[PDB]
């Protein structure tokens, strides 16, 4: 049990390019201090935005 | 060739070991086993003193 | 882990400070008092001078009480703030909390209330308030603004759950609550 | 959990009493430094027991997360 | 409850010992009772507790099987399994057994200083025991390197002229190699996840990383009991270190390593060792032949038993890497063998001649007899038994050691019969020398042998005659435990 | 009283175990020393028709010192280790 | 906390005369501070609610369990260190007036904690440009904290010239990272790792690996330890790399995301060059305080071998090693700073200068501890044989945890020198312990009222006056017994490494 | 022609002259951002200016400070 309990810990994920772990929980530019509607480049629709990605808490 | 890089691709020991799917292919460098084949044991230690003869 | 209801993501200072527990002046009481008496204990532990016991300054004395009065209010200030985020029992807090939001639906009035900041400065001012207790050891910072980016969703205090049908509460739909994004934007989408 | 606070207990003891020999001092001198010391390392000992048995139910939480993942790995 | 009784009764003993003598420290003048005849009363106390650890290990002795495999008494004390099987009994007996002739060996040739003395030797006798009763790697080494923070501190202290320079031998020399084994203990702890005995017993490694854990591991081993070309510390640290620590060092200390090689290389890379068994063989008998013929152009009286102990304990590395029960069983006697007589050669060597006449240079001392019958008879008696006379039980481990070998390699492994003939010819010729011709002119005739130092020779000798003439008190124990070591298939 | 030994050959075995791997590998060791006292008997026999035969022992003894030569290779302490970590089928 | 209380400090320091009783009772106001610090700060963060991570303050400051662990390490350190100035250490007027003289000694170090703290958390490049000055200035105004000493100036003029071009690299990194990509939050820049030039991240470690004297930038770290005072050289030797060896394996978290082989190489080829130096730099030196630069020199190269193999067993070894370490270079400068009592007098030979700032300078003056105060040398042999690594000490355990992580990533080499410079190393510790101890015996016997201690008159001659301090000598107490007697519980307090992530998560 | 350390000439042969030439660094440094905020047409790296001038001179008079009380040491000997 000891020697399974260390094996799981000190396991390491792969992390490359593809996968790993970014803590921005929203999009930016909803509101701009000042002209808030520039070039009209701001296609992201806050009201229809998709859910975003959740973290993981591990000890929940 | 690090024992890490090894582990990821499954070249280590992350399953645990058994002793019934004996591996007739030269295992990795940094792969344990259970049981091995004992031919090759013959093909390292070679035969004499104590190995398949006295 | 010990998770509990989400009150609150980002309190306001004044709700903070309104949901104080006894308990949680009475730490403000130690902290307050402590300070004072630790000076005194770290002389009993050694004088500062000499080999035998001696009270300090008076004026030490005055300097420690304020230490540990804005010392004292932070345990306090984090003890409360703990149970609005979920990290703390809340039982009793939930009970108050849902029945002032429904009151200020009841009267059409925002849960969270009027505000001198345009729609930016709100977003603005809940991203640098929110989840600064962290860091309250550090430096004080407080959510003094009666900003909308508090993380709930408004219709869990829509649904009555058990002991709340005697209130006799009733609650308009949310496109008529006075300063809300959803009843903001009715003529021009870019202005409240 | 008696049995873990006393044995802090004890150590706290040791620590004034090692605390003498530095200080250069005969080991029966202010015996309530003894008793202090007593108290304070069964306090951090009260603390630490908690400290342990609170990681307890954490890891084994973040464990029967991690053994899932490894089936995943192992398949 | 050995190792929790064990630990628990020095770690007790060692706060007695530190309480009544340091509460006298404080601004006084040491007007103290206990302080009285060179602290008497605090030898004593040291004294009784050597003794009292023989008697923990014999209340688990009585209950321990000789015919059960596996490891018994299994316990968990600080996190850790410690158990007892047959090889570790007797390591451990013999272990706490030189603990109180290490003491009383320094009784009363201190200048000072001997409270710390005595707790400096306990620690040393404890650890070395705790030492052969763990069960993982890593506790190995944490047992087998905390020995050297006691033993650095010893030696300095109560050292020779040239203790500077042994210090830095012992502290550096142990270091510098078992660090090179602390690499192979961690490679166990990455790939297999524990260092438990019995979980890396049943797991076989590559070729390759069987041969990187060896060399790790002979590293640490090679040093630690010295073997040619890294043996160059011994004699210098047997020369300026104390009784106490010489009868220690040579006694237990350079047998961990035996011990060393049936815990960490035999069961575990039972494949590579078949294929280090040639090289070792090539070593081991180079040192037997160079150790005894350096002894011969040797002039220090201390350093000359310093290689003879070199030269027996090349034949038990010997015996102990065959691949039969005949020479595994003769290597673990010789190293029983071999803590009684190379300990009593350093009470007769440095502890008797030095303690009076205070010097180690050989060409002073000759023709002892004539005014020192008694030390005579016992300089003779324990020179036979060094060179392997039938009747000592140094014979019944060189005898099966050699066979052993003989065995595994006929060819290579006849060599190791010269240590019957080159035992012979240093030991005798320092024999002849100190007991022949006139009594020599540069020493003045002085008292004879003491109580104090006939009694430890008379049981550093009795031990050895009786596992000579009757071994099976030990063959027995260990007969089920080595013939688990064995590595062989036969088709 | 006097334990016997459990017979478990390795092959039936799953090493994972540990009590079975610890049965199998005294099991083998037990079934070992029992081959060696059989070559001591064997000896015993070989050493007492020797003397009584005396000048006869080259034809009263011819089976039992040539069964004794037969049996002197491999009646012998082998280890478990040998078996255990090498599958000979292979 | 601080911040509310550091202000009134200020506001409180000068309103007061300036009195070396009213200056050390304002000293235990900073360690009142402090302690309030640390119970607020354990009150509302958790390791449990902390793993994900809590971004603060517009993204600008990002929390998680790994640095929350950090800044309580940096907390604690901090308290005991203030009990060196809050406390008398010696006794005698002579050499504690030096701790009392400045009143804001204490004002600075808590201007050092705030910066201290923060650094691990920086999550945007404009604010880490800032948090790393406001605790570099602090080290500089901490060394020219004594300025009618010569020596002191000199260094924190030489230590303000070498940490302004580390802050300038520092700054020409973040400026061209900022060119490639136009963003600044390092979050946002993590969604670019694969298109950055990743090299731009190792210019910024060239800045941070000045800043903490790895090699062959140790040359300044090692003259500016060896002269600043002993009551100084204990806080500017350690506290700089607990806040920046944090934010170093942060990043080289972020730069392990792509995992370029040509980085590893060159970091690499400063450990190993750096393990070199430590080790052999030692060897032939005379003073105590260089010695234990050389030493720290070396212990910053065995964290960096964990800090480059960066996977999960890395956290549970710098972890703990960064925490073992603290409380041995705590323990080993607090010994030093209470041994000056012993001292001879003379009543000449090589004129040997000895000044009131560093009264213990030389490893000879360390002759006949075992004499005078057999205790404390035990617990100095003790520290001192933990950096050695002797088990199962504390420092055995960093060593061992280190090589783990180590060789599971394939450092081989690097491994193996760590050993070598391991053992190289033992001969420079050795010598520590050979001064006090290995002439005992010739000098048992020895006619000496010349001591320092020696000095105070005899209060009653019947009653029992300690010759140390009450809080100075329990802490030295407390300190030995944790590196001796950790193998009690290293199982769990390894089980609490194992709780700290850095989006390990699953 | 950099490669070969060219600028350590160009230094002068005092400590202050040290001190000009990390200030000629940092505004080096300055001078990038922003031409790095001007052509993205973004404010947030003239914010970054801003600090970097207002903090590069906060180090300039921590520098002189120490500066100047070192040269005051060696004529600190104020006998009369
Ligand atoms: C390393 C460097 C570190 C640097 C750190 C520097 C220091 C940082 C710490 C300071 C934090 C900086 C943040 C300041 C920026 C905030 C600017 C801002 O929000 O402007 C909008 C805000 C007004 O906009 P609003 O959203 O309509 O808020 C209306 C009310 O003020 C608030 O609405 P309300 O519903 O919460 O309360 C309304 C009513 C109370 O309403 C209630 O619900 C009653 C609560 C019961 C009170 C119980 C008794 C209290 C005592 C009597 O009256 C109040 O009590 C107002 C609350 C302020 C009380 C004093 C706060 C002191 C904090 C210290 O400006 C203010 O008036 C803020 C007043 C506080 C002044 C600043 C305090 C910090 C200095
Ligand atoms: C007074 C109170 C007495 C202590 C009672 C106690 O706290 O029990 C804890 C433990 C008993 O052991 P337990 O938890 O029941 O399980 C076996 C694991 N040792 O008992 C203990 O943990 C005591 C362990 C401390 C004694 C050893 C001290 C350090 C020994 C260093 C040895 C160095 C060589 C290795
Ligand atoms: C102080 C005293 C110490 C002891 C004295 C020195 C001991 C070493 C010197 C004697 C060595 C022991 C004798 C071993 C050689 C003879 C052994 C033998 O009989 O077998 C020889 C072996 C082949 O076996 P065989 O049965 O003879 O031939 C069958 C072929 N189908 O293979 C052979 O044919 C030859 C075997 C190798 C020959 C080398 C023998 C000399 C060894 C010298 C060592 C280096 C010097
Ligand atoms: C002063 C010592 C007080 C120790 C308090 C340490 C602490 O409480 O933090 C624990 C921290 C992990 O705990 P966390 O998950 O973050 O939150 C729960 C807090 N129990 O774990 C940590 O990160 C602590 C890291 C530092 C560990 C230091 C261990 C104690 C240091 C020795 C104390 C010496 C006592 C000297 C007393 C002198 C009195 C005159
Ligand atoms: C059997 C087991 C034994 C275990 C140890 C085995 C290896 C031991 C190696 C020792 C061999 C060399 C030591 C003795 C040679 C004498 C060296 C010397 O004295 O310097 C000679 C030369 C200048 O000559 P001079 O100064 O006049 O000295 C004359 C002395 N007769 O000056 C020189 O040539 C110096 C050469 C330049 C220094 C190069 C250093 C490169 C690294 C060397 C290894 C250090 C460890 C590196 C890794 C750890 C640190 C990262
Ligand atoms: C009109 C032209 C004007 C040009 C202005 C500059 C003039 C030249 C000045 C000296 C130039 C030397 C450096 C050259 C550029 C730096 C190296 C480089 O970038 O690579 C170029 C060259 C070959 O690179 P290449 O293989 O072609 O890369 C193609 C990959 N697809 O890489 C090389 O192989 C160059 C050889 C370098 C290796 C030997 C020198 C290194 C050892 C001494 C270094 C000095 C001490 C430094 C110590 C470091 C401090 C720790
Ligand atoms: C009740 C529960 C709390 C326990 C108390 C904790 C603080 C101690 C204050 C007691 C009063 C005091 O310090 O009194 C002073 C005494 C004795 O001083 P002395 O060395 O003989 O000096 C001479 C004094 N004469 C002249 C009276 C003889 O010092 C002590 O006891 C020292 C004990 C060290 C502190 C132990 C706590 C460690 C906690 C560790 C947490 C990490
Ligand atoms: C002159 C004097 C010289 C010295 C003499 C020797 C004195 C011996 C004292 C024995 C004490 C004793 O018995 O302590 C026993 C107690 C009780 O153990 P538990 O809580 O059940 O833990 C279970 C332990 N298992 C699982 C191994 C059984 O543990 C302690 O207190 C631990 C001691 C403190 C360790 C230091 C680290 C703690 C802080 C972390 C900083 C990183
Ligand atoms: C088996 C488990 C043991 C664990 C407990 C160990 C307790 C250590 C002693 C503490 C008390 C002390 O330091 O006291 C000092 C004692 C006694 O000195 P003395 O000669 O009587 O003093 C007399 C002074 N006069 C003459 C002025 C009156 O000497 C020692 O230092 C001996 C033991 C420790 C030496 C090596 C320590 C390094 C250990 C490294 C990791 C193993």
């Amino acid at each position: 049990s000891t020697a399974d309990l260390y094996g799981l810990i000190s396991f390491t994920p792969k992390r490359d390019i593809h996968h790993y772990v970014i803590r921005v929980d929203e999009v930016p530019g909803k509101h701009f201090p000042t002209n808030t509607t520039g070039n009209f480049g701001n296609t992201v629709d806050f009201e229809n935005l998709e859910p975003r990605r959740k973290p993981i808490n591990p000890y929940l | 060739n690090s024992y890490r890089a090894a582990l990821e691709a499954g070249n280590g020991n992350e399953g645990g070991f058994d002793n019934k799917v004996i591996k007739t292919e030269r295992q990795g460098f940094w792969e344990g086993v259970y049981r091995r084949p004992l031919s090759q044991t013959v093909e390292d230690l070679g035969e004499g003193r104590g190995i398949i003869t006295q | 882990m010990e998770t509990y209801e989400l009150i609150d993501s980002d309190p306001k200072f004044s709700r903070v400070v309104r949901y104080f527990r006894p308990s949680d002046y009475l730490t403000w009481a130690l902290g307050t008092i402590g300070a004072p008496g630790l000076m005194v204990l770290f002389e009993k532990i050694e004088p500062a001078k000499g080999n035998t016991f001696k009270m300090p300054p008076p004026s030490i004395m005055r300097i420690a009480t304020t230490i540990g009065f804005f010392g004292g209010f932070y345990y306090a200030y984090t003890s409360s703030t703990k149970r609005f985020w979920g990290y703390s029992e809340n039982a009793k807090e939930v009970a108050k909390d849902r029945y002032e939001v429904k009151k200020a639906l009841s009267e059409k009035k925002s849960p969270y209330g009027s505000s001198l900041l345009n729609p930016y400065q709100q977003d603005m001012s809940a991203r640098n308030s929110t989840n600064s207790q962290l860091l309250l050891a550090i430096f004080p910072w407080f959510n003094v603004a009666n900003h909308q980016s508090h993380g709930i969703d408004l219709r869990k205090y829509y649904e009555v759950r058990d002991g709340e049908e005697n209130w006799n509460f009733t609650l308009p739909p949310l496109d008529q609550v006075k300063d809300l994004d959803v009843a903001q934007y009715k003529e021009y989408s870019n202005y409240p | 959990m008696i049995a873990s606070l006393a044995g802090w207990g004890l150590f706290g003891v040791t620590v004034r009493a090692y605390q003498q020999g530095i200080r250069k001092v005969p080991f029966s001198y202010y015996p309530l430094g003894y008793v202090y010391s007593a108290l304070g390392w069964v306090a951090f000992g009260y603390g630490f027991n908690l400290w342990t048995e609170r990681n307890d139910k954490l890891l084994e939480k973040r464990v029967e997360k991690l053994k899932e993942s490894r089936n995943l790995r192992l398949s | 409850m050995l190792v929790q009784n064990l630990i628990i009764f020095n770690i007790i003993g060692i706060v007695l010992l530190v309480l009544l003598n340091n509460n006298n420290n404080g601004i006084l003048n040491k007007k103290s009772l206990l302080t009285i005849k060179n602290e008497l009363k605090l030898k004593q106390i040291g004294l009784i507790i050597s003794i009292i650890n023989i008697l923990i290990i014999i209340e688990n002795w009585i209950g321990f099987n000789s015919n059960y495999y596996g490891f018994q008494n299994i316990e968990r004390f600080l996190n850790i399994y410690w158990g007892i099987d047959g090889i570790s009994l007797l390591l451990v007996l013999l272990t706490l057994i030189l603990g109180p002739i290490a003491i009383l060996s320094n009784w009363k040739n201190l200048k000072g200083y001997y409270t710390y003395y005595v707790i400096s030797i306990n620690m040393l006798v404890i650890l070395m025991a705790l030492n052969f009763i763990c069960l993982d790697l890593v506790s190995f080494y944490i047992l087998f390197e905390s020995t050297l923070a006691p033993l650095f501190l010893l030696i300095g202290i109560y050292g020779a002229n040239n203790k500077n320079k042994a210090a830095y031998y012992v502290l550096i020399y142990t270091l510098a190699s078992s660090l090179f084994m602390l690499l192979s203990i961690v490679i166990y702890y990455i790939i297999i996840n524990s260092t438990d005995y019995i979980y890396i017993n049943n797991i076989i490694l590559s070729i390759n990383l069987q041969s990187l854990l060896f060399i790790g591991i002979i590293i640490g081993i090679a040093v630690k009991t010295p073997l040619m070309p890294v043996h160059t510390w011994l004699p210098t640290v047997h020369s300026e270190s104390p009784l106490g620590g010489s009868i220690l060092l040579a006694g237990v200390i350079l047998k961990l390593a035996i011990y060393g090689v049936i815990r960490l290389l035999l069961p575990n890379l039972s494949e590579i060792s078949m294929m280090f068994t040639p090289i070792i063989y090539i070593i081991s008998i180079l040192t037997l032949i160079y150790s005894s013929l350096i002894t011969l152009k040797q002039t220090d009286l201390k350093v000359i038993i310093a290689y003879s102990s070199i030269s027996h304990l090349a034949v038990c590395m010997i015996g102990i890497f065959a691949n039969n029960l005949i020479g595994i069983n003769g290597s673990l006697i010789l190293c029983l063998a071999h803590g009684f007589v190379s300990p009593a050669l350093f009470i007769l060597v440095g502890g008797i001649l030095y303690d009076r006449y205070h010097n180690r240079l050989i060409n002073y001392y000759q023709g002892l007899s004539t005014f020192m019958p008694i030390f005579s008879i016992y300089l003779v008696v324990f020179s036979f038994c060094n060179t392997g006379t039938p009747l000592s039980g140094n014979f019944v481990g060189e005898f099966l050691s050699i066979t052993g070998a003989v065995i595994r390699h006929p060819i290579i492994g006849s060599l190791t019969a010269a240590s019957v003939l080159l035992s012979a010819c240093y030991q005798m010729k320092l024999t002849n020398r100190l007991t022949g011709s006139v009594f020599s002119q540069y020493l003045h005739i002085t008292n004879d042998v003491t109580n104090r130092e006939i009694f430890l020779l008379n049981w550093l000798l009795i031990p050895t005659i009786i596992i000579g003439i009757y071994p099976s008190f030990v063959t027995n124990i260990l007969n089920l435990a080595s013939s688990t070591l064995i590595y062989s298939v036969l088709i | 009283d006097h334990v016997r030994s459990p017979n478990v050959s390795f092959d039936d075995i799953d090493y994972n175990n540990s009590q079975d791997l610890h049965n199998a590998q005294e099991s083998l060791l037990r079934e070992q020393w029992i081959r060696v006292s059989a070559l001591k008997v064997c000896r015993k026999a070989l050493e007492s028709c020797y003397k009584t035969s005396g000048p006869n022992h080259y034809e009263d003894c011819r089976e039992i010192a040539e069964k004794y030569l037969n049996m002197l290779p491999d009646h012998r302490i082998q280890g478990f280790l040998g078996y255990q970590k090498n599958d000979p089928s292979k | 906390m601080l911040f509310t209380s550091l202000l009134l400090i200020i506001v409180y320091g000068s309103l007061v005369n300036k009195s070396h009783l009213l200056t050390k009772l304002i000293n235990r106001l900073g360690l009142i501070i402090i302690i309030y610090t640390l119970l607020i700060h354990l009150n509302i963060n958790t390791l449990e609610n902390l793993s994900i991570g809590i971004n603060m303050f517009n993204n600008l400051l990002l929390i998680n369990s790994f640095n929350n662990t950090i800044i309580e390490l940096i907390l604690i350190i901090c308290i005991l260190y203030v009990l060196l100035i809050s406390f008398n250490i010696t006794g005698l007027s002579i050499i504690d007036n030096l701790n009392y003289s400045k009143r804001t000694f204490i004002v600075i170090v808590l201007f050092n904690i705030i910066g201290l703290t923060l650094l691990p958390l920086v999550n945007d490049i404009m604010i880490l440009f800032i948090i790393i000055e406001l605790q570099s200035y602090s080290l500089y105004l901490l060394t020219a904290i004594f300025n009618e000493s010569h020596n002191s100036t000199k260094s924190a003029l030489y230590y303000f010239i070498v940490g302004s071009i580390a802050s300038f690299i520092i700054l020409d990194a973040t400026v061209s990272i900022y060119d490639d990509l136009g963003l600044t939050n390092i979050q946002y820049i993590l969604m670019y790792i694969d298109k950055l030039e990743i090299f731009d991240l190792l210019c910024l470690l060239f800045g941070l690996f000045i800043k903490i004297g790895l090699a062959p930038f140790y040359s300044y770290s090692i003259t500016i330890y060896s002269l600043s005072p002993t009551i100084i050289t204990n806080y500017i030797s350690l506290m700089p790399k607990l806040s920046i060896l944090t934010l170093i394996y942060i990043i080289m978290h972020y730069i392990n995301i792509v995992n370029n082989t040509d980085l590893n190489y060159v970091i690499s080829f400063l450990i190993l060059i750096s393990m070199f130096i430590g080790s052999f730099g030692g060897l032939n030196v005379i003073r105590i305080k260089t010695l234990l630069a050389y030493s720290s020199l070396l212990n910053v190269s065995y964290m960096l071998l964990a800090i480059l193999s960066n996977s999960n067993e890395s956290i549970i070894a710098y972890i703990y090693y960064i925490i073992q370490y603290s409380l041995t270079h705590i323990n080993i400068f607090s010994i030093i700073l209470v041994i000056s009592i012993y001292l001879p007098i003379m009543n000449n030979m090589l004129n040997v200068m000895i000044t009131k700032y560093s009264p213990i300078e030389y490893i000879n003056q360390l002759k006949n501890l075992f004499i005078n105060n057999i205790f404390i040398a035990i617990a100095l042999c003790i520290s001192i044989f933990s950096l050695i690594g002797i088990p199962p000490l504390t420092g055995f355990y960093g060593k061992y945890l280190v090589l783990i992580s180590g060789l599971n990533n394939g450092y081989v080499l690097l491994s193996i020198v760590l050993i070598i410079a391991s053992s190289i190393s033992t001969v420079y510790y050795a010598t520590i312990l050979k001064v006090l101890s290995f002439d005992t015996l010739s000098f048992k016997d020895i006619i000496s009222n010349n001591l320092i201690i020696n000095t105070s008159p005899e209060n009653n001659n019947n009653e029992i006056k300690p010759e140390i301090s009450n809080v100075i000598s329990y802490v030295i107490s407390s300190l030995t017994l944790i590196i001796l007697l950790i193998i009690i519980q290293y199982e769990n307090i390894v089980k609490g490494a194992y709780l700290v992530l850095l989006y390990n998560w699953v | 022609m950099d490669l070969i350390l060219l600028m350590l000439v160009a230094v002068g042969l005092n400590i202050i002259d040290i001190y000009i030439m990390i200030e000629i660094l940092i505004m080096g440094c300055t001078v990038n951002t922003i031409y790095s905020a001007s052509l993205d047409n973004d404010m947030i790296g003239l914010i970054y200016s801003l600090i970097q001038i207002i903090i590069a001179g906060v180090e300039s008079a921590i520098g002189l400070s120490i500066l100047v009380n070192y040269n005051r040491i060696r004529n600190s000997e104020e006998i009369e």
